[PDB]
């Protein structure tokens, strides 16, 4: 407050301190391998199962980071109590509406993009990015002008410019596609807007003693995640 | 490390004239009019042509205060000092733009604006866009370019636009009859930061596009707006008053209004 | 942590007609109802005595647990022990707005530790300067027949005593009032920080 | 290096790796908090700065920057290695060769970046929300990163204070036990019990001010020590004691004060802690100090300055401690000069080459 | 340097940074309060003033100003470094080179200003509410700022008293425990209990003056020690004791009296505190004192006077401790002269060059 | 800290018609003869004996807590335990200007330790000489029926005792007067500086 001379200034509000908890859930796979099949074959089965487990976990937790609920798995940002931007509060994430219910708005496509970029807020756009799946970026490139040329990477050759409105694009295939109310495009500073807590190892272990004709591998990693800063992620609602 | 919400930092401080002052006020001295010299006649009296009436505008140098109570993982002294400096950098930004007279610097929007072409000294000049809701429908950006070219060639050597984020949004939403984005043509460009050859300052305390709001300003604020201040920040690390809460006392004193009424031109979204 | 009751017991759920059989009043008199106003006054005075010594509930009336800061980071053990189906953890704000929250909290039923443990490793946060009231219905059953009978007997051993002596006049059983209560009291040995 | 690419991806290339959170709090609770952790680092960092060096390059080391001398630099450098296991040295090069500025960047606010091949590409000096992103994708590599040995971590050091972090909190809290015991304790030297005719009875404020004035004047103080103190009916004086008087966690503090000195490697005789005589007569304990925890530390840091600073020069330079005219090693110098000086069989120039003299 | 420019704008450029809050209260409670903290600073500050120096400029140091001699200057200078981690020296320069005034500015009333690029631009001497604002935006830079090593702070020192601030409050309050125990304590040497026929009964003031006068005359004092003391019916003598007699926090004070001496680095033998024999015979403990906490401290301040005062001269001057004819290092001088003097193999002029002699 | 009551009970809030039934209903001489206003004078004597041993209030009377200096920095535990809704925290100065405050504090209700617990660390400071003064309404409910019935029975076990025998005459019940009170007493273990 601007302090007057004859005011005898009162104390002001100490800012509330929030404490948001990462639950840090577990993620494990237990493949059952035969002992004879592991002893006879020419392929390195203990290596191949490790490769497939390490491929599976980095995709299962990738879908958890986007669309997982709070309980039993890390919660993704798209599951959180979102509100229209302008009506924004801390206990939510902001969206902007695109216009038409099916797709982008007919009279001005990408106009739903260029206002979300400037609705995110100027401080988090220092290092921000877009997040989409593949067939949303397809529909983004299919946005054309009145003539028929492309708004983004104008020439029909030399595609994927890795730069949308000055900010990078992450093709994360675990977002919903374009639908009646689905949120296909997300934008913001996810380095400050989403915290991942994890135990950074893939512990893998054989124990034939559980199932005795078999080997029964078991690999496990635990990752937890939620939003750190609610003011750093905005979304596109394809509704109104 | 404790986090916080990241607020806007751009504050009109880096484009206005920052003057270190030590007294209670800062008096700028501007003449209101011209010499009025005429071409002399060969047989005439020729005396007392005129004299510029000077005017003292007073920067009152108000003070700003925020008083939080403190009430070993993260250390409060450094963190609260890094939050209250941000709040003093952001709360003076609102006063520099739309502050009123009482106890705070009067921003450049609160200076009784008069339509340009009937411009006098005691006010700021604006240019109208057209329809009241937004930019003109037939020719967008004509309001922007004649806002630029209705200012004066001496101040346009180093002048800048002042908007918030969602007015620069509505500027970048301008498109031709094919829809090709007059400003930063592709979807791969970004913020071009050189509108009409001049820089853009995204200051969030500007109003947005409304029925009569002055959402776009343009000017050489180095001559226009004078921020007179004292550079330090008071730090009363108070160990009294309340045993439970430290109740740190931090204050910076700062003042400012417009020094030159010709430098700043506004865009009124009306007829 | 205030822990008031939303609704009391109906009174018609109390076994006044069976407590009268206990106290040996009389069988076939035409009056039969001169004590009804006072017999349930001692049954409510003996249940509420055993509800405090055992921290049990016994009629499954609805409660309201209005508290502000969580006792431990995630657990929040409830005081009234035999619980079922916590209705609402509506999170009030500093002033006014009451937003009920599904919030990803669970309920761990137990007669000893009726926790409300959260699944996301942190219960829903609390707006600074605002309370978090929890509506829950805790007790054994709705009617008197759904009780453990030894605890129901400890009401009848106790409310018969208040009926037979009015003021504090002094007057050893194998399973008395106290020895029936003691398997329903809360056995705690923590005086610590956590 | 061939396996370098595999560990880099797991951590995540291009992203800062922080390591230990609580590093800044061990400084305030273990180095600004207790004297044993304070003296142990100050005893070492003022010892490694005093040791001369053997090579030009040392002209930079003699005057690194403004307001931060040669001896003041290594106190800042080793004082970060003992505290947080990591040493950092920014070099500012206005000139192409032998950059004329050195700055010890504190290791609280520095973070590594793993990069592509596992060896680092970025260092991030992070003050407030502000980063810098120093770059290691070049030949001069502007920051030398001195690691203490850490077997489990791939990017930082171990910081001996972390290994003694339990024994610091014993010594901090046992010392604060006796402080708050001297500040929260009610011992009385007695109690004048007044029961009365009943089991309970107060005495009137007339009688109570009488009881103070005969206690204030005639019984308290040094000068009234031992008055015979008539007690009438009802009154009685029960003298209280204070049964643990000395020695509140006295040996567990004195044992934790030695385990802190154990981890940094100082002997108990140098720092001044009490304890059993292990070393004898300071010709040993000062020689043991500059041989088990100073000169191995200094020859490891000087070996990193011998390689990082030679990357700015053309020719590589060696840079080692002197291990000569350091006056704590005189018992190893008497013992080696009197051995060869008494060997009269071999000639004069044959022992000048042994003791290190230029022969004549 | 580059990191510093970022660090400034976090704290705030152009505004004073104060640092320690309690450093004005640790002086009164830790240097004017207890003898151990008093003697420890006086033992060091009177030792650094006694050490000669090796270079004109020293003519300034010999006579800095009126009423403040050479030895009195370093007692004031080191006495601020040991107390508050910071040393200050104002120079008044009527003349361009070698300014003829030095003044130890006390570090309670001095505050730094970070300035633009992180390295300081202002120092603010604040007494009352009145300031001075010394300026560092020039070449001579009129204040040398000697920092003790502080790992967490960027502008001040650590001040070993801050590290011993728990052991000061133990030693201050345990010593004040025994003071107020000798001043607030009622011990009686007995109690003549008079019950009576009832459980309670007073005795009349006729009987009571009889009871005083037979106690005043015949029973108290040295000369009446042990009279057989007939007790009739009703009377009874209960002798009281005093169960903790000696030793009220005697070892916890003596352990805290050693931790204060530990933090400043003085040995327990020099200051005079009791304790187990660590050093032997004062040829070591005085030699340890001038090698672990005096000469490293003195070579660090003298390295800052060698650079700050050379900014007033044209040519740079070195200024180091003598490390010769300081009589605590005579055991390091016997040991080095008898080693090379007994080495008869190398010739006469070959050992005058080793011992530091002018060759012949 | 005077802590005088603003208003007492009305007297018509007390269960005199019910206490006649706890005295002799269902068994007895008849309704008999009891000085009605005498029976009101023993209920006010038994409540004021249990209001003192439990530090509760039981009728929800209005209080005025006028104390000079704040004990803690911010906490200010209120003595009369079951509280609701501070009426006003008006602050008088040494002359009597009586300037109330309306924000800066949030009463945190609780049956154990009711507090004032201002926001942050700043609780309204005291004018030198000008005592602070807090008006609050403390107690369970406005009528007698809103009480915990075990505490209400401790009044009836005690007020009947003052009715049955007048002087201090001699006379170990399981849930007597004392056993019904002990779960409402204040359990404190601080004798220290905070």
């Amino acid at each position: 407050g601007w302090a007057s001379e004859t005011a005898a200034l009162s104390e002001t509000a100490t800012p509330q301190i929030d404490r948001i908890t990462i639950p840090l859930h577990e993620l494990a796979a237990m493949p059952k391998a035969s002992q004879r099949l592991l002893d006879d074959s020419a392929f390195d089965i203990e290596t191949w199962l490790a490769n497939r487990i390490a491929d599976k976990f980095a995709r299962a937790e990738a879908a958890a980071f986007i669309s997982g609920d709070g309980v039993d798995k890390p919660t993704g940002f798209l599951t959180k109590t979102k509100v229209a931007n302008g009506a924004w509060a801390w206990g939510s994430l902001g969206y902007v509406a695109t216009g038409a219910a099916g797709d982008f708005a007919a009279v001005n496509a990408s106009d739903a993009v260029v206002d979300l970029v400037y609705a995110l807020g100027a401080e988090y756009r220092a290092n921000a990015s877009f997040v989409m799946n593949s067939k949303t970026a397809g529909a983004v490139r299919k946005m054309k002008d009145a003539d028929g040329r492309f708004l983004w990477a104008d020439s029909l050759a030399a595609g994927e410019p890795a730069r949308l409105m000055g900010y990078p694009v992450l093709i994360a295939e675990d977002m919903p596609d374009i639908a009646a109310n689905a949120y296909a495009i997300a934008f913001g500073d996810f380095g400050n807007g989403y915290t991942i807590a994890e135990r950074p190892d893939l512990r893998v272990l054989r124990d034939p003693f559980s199932a005795k004709p078999h080997v029964l591998f078991y690999a496990s990693k635990r990752v937890g995640g939620d939003v750190s800063d609610f003011a750093a992620i905005k979304l596109l609602k394809f509704a109104a | 490390t404790i986090r916080g919400v990241l607020r806007s930092t751009a504050s009109l401080r880096q484009i206005a004239s920052v003057v270190n002052v030590e007294a209670t006020s800062f008096d700028v001295l501007v003449d209101k009019t011209d010499m009025g010299s005429g071409w002399a006649s060969e047989t005439a009296a020729l005396s007392e042509t005129a004299t510029p009436q000077i005017d003292r505008i007073t920067i009152p140098l108000h003070e700003l205060a925020a008083m939080p109570k403190a009430s070993s993982a993260f250390d409060i002294e450094t963190w609260l000092a890094n939050r209250i400096a941000d709040k003093f950098a952001r709360a003076e930004a609102a006063a520099f733009i739309s502050g009123d007279g009482v106890d705070k610097p009067t921003g450049f929007l609160t200076k009784t604006k008069v339509a340009n072409g009937a411009w006098a000294w005691g006010s700021l000049g604006y240019v109208a866009t057209g329809a009241a809701g937004d930019f003109a429908a037939v020719n967008a950006s004509d309001a922007v370019v004649d806002l630029v070219y209705a200012l004066g060639a001496e101040y346009r050597a180093n002048a800048s636009f002042v908007m918030n984020s969602k007015t620069a949004g509505a500027v970048r939403k301008m498109k031709d009859a094919d829809g090709r984005f007059l400003w930063a043509d592709s979807l791969a460009a970004g913020e071009p930061a050189r509108l009409m050859g001049y820089p853009v300052l995204i200051a969030e305390d500007m109003p947005d596009i409304a029925a009569n709001a002055y959402a776009i300003a343009f000017g050489d604020f180095g001559n226009g707006y004078t921020i007179a201040e004292r550079p330090d920040l008071r730090v009363l690390r108070d160990p009294f008053s309340a045993k439970p809460h430290v109740l740190f006392y931090a204050s910076k004193r700062v003042g400012g209004d417009v020094s030159d009424f010709a430098a700043i031109k506004l865009l009124k979204f009306a007829a | 942590m205030m822990l008031n009751e939303v609704t009391a017991v109906p009174g018609t759920a109390l076994p006044v007609a069976e407590f009268r059989d206990h106290l040996r009043l009389g069988t076939g008199f035409a009056d039969l109802g001169a004590e009804d106003a006072a017999l349930l006054s001692y049954l409510r005075a003996a249940i509420a005595a055993i509800e405090g010594r055992t921290a049990k509930a016994l009629i499954s009336r609805g409660f309201r647990l209005a508290l502000t800061a969580w006792r431990w980071g995630d657990m929040q053990t409830l005081p009234i022990a035999p619980v079922a189906t916590v209705t609402a953890l509506r999170l009030v704000d500093a002033a006014g707005v009451e937003t009920p929250v599904a919030a990803g909290w669970r309920l761990v039923p137990d007669m000893a530790r009726p926790r409300i443990e959260a699944l996301g490793a942190m219960l829903p946060m609390i707006p600074t300067g605002g309370r978090v009231e929890i509506d829950f219905t805790a007790g054994f059953g709705a009617s008197w027949s759904a009780l453990p009978v030894d605890l129901a007997q400890a009401v009848f051993l106790l409310a018969a005593q208040y009926y037979e002596l009015r003021h504090d006049g002094a007057a050893a059983m194998p399973f008395g009032v106290m020895a029936l209560i003691e398997r329903w009291r809360t056995v705690r040995v923590l005086g610590g920080r956590p | 290096s061939v396996t370098g690419r595999i560990v880099a991806m797991a951590s995540g290339a291009g992203r800062p790796v922080w390591g230990p959170r609580d590093t800044v709090s061990l400084m305030r609770t273990g180095f600004a908090g207790n004297p044993v952790g304070f003296r142990s680092v100050k005893l070492i960092a003022e010892a490694t700065a005093a040791v001369p060096l053997i090579c030009p390059v040392l002209d930079l080391l003699r005057r690194p920057n403004a307001g931060q001398g040669r001896a003041e630099l290594f106190e800042a450098l080793i004082g970060q290695i003992l505290l947080s296991g990591n040493g950092y040295l920014e070099a500012v090069c206005p000139e192409p060769g032998v950059p004329r500025e050195l700055h010890v960047l504190r290791s609280d606010r520095m973070a590594v970046v793993p990069g592509a091949d596992g060896w680092p590409v970025g260092y991030d000096y992070t003050v407030g929300g502000r980063k810098h992103r120093f770059d290691m994708t070049g030949h001069p590599d502007p920051i030398c990163h001195i690691k203490s040995f850490h077997p489990t971590d791939d990017h930082y050091g171990l910081s001996p204070m972390q290994a003694a972090a339990v024994a610091l909190d014993v010594h901090n809290a046992a010392s604060a036990w006796s402080k708050a015991l001297l500040d929260n304790a009610a011992r009385p030297s007695g109690a004048i019990i007044y029961k009365g005719a009943d089991g309970q009875g107060v005495l009137a404020p007339e009688q109570y001010e009488r009881l103070i004035f005969e206690m204030e004047t005639h019984h308290q103080g040094a000068r009234n020590a031992g008055r015979p103190m008539l007690l009438e009916g009802g009154l009685d004086w029960k003298p209280m004691g204070f049964s643990p008087s000395d020695m509140e966690f006295h040996e567990t503090k004195a044992a934790a004060a030695r385990e802190i000195a154990l981890a940094f490697g100082v002997p108990p005789m140098l720092i001044g802690i009490p304890g059993d005589a292990t070393y004898a007569n300071y010709a040993e304990a000062n020689r043991a100090f500059y041989r088990l925890t100073v000169l191995p530390l200094l020859t490891r840091v000087s070996a990193a300055l011998a390689w990082w600073l030679s990357g700015y020069l053309g020719a590589q330079i060696e840079l080692k401690p002197d291990l000569d005219q350091v006056p704590a090693l005189a018992v190893e110098r008497d013992q080696l000069w009197a051995r060869i000086g008494a060997a009269g069989f071999l000639s004069n120039s044959e022992k000048r080459v042994l003791l290190g003299l230029p022969p004549t």
